[PDB]
């Protein structure tokens, strides 16, 4: 009963680590959108150059 | 040579055209301030949801 216990308590734990990895990972794809949407107009500008 | 026998401002329309030019610039650099200090409310808005 005693090394049950030591498991559940260990993975209760485990279980929010992985939410602090999702969290990060969603933060960063926020970031990446605004560099996408100045890289689009640039090209645009560039065509009108030529 | 034509002002002088009426001796009034030799060369107006070329003068007057730098000045158009002048106020052009300045107005093309603030519209380009207005573009990106627009995006960053975009980004700054999602940032605080994540």
């Amino acid at each position: 009963a005693n090394r049950f216990t030591a498991n559940i308590k260990g993975l209760t734990q485990a279980q929010r680590n992985a939410n602090d990895g999702i969290s990060l990972a969603q933060t960063t794809e926020g970031a990446l959108t605004e560099v996408n949407n100045n890289l689009q107009r640039i090209r645009e500008l560039s065509v009108q150059a030529a | 040579l034509s002002s002088i026998t009426s001796g009034a401002s030799s060369n107006p329309l070329a003068k007057l055209d730098a000045a158009l030019a002048d106020v052009d610039t300045l107005r093309s650099s603030l519209g380009a301030v207005q573009n990106r200090f627009d995006s960053v409310i975009s980004n700054l808005g999602t940032t605080v949801t994540n």
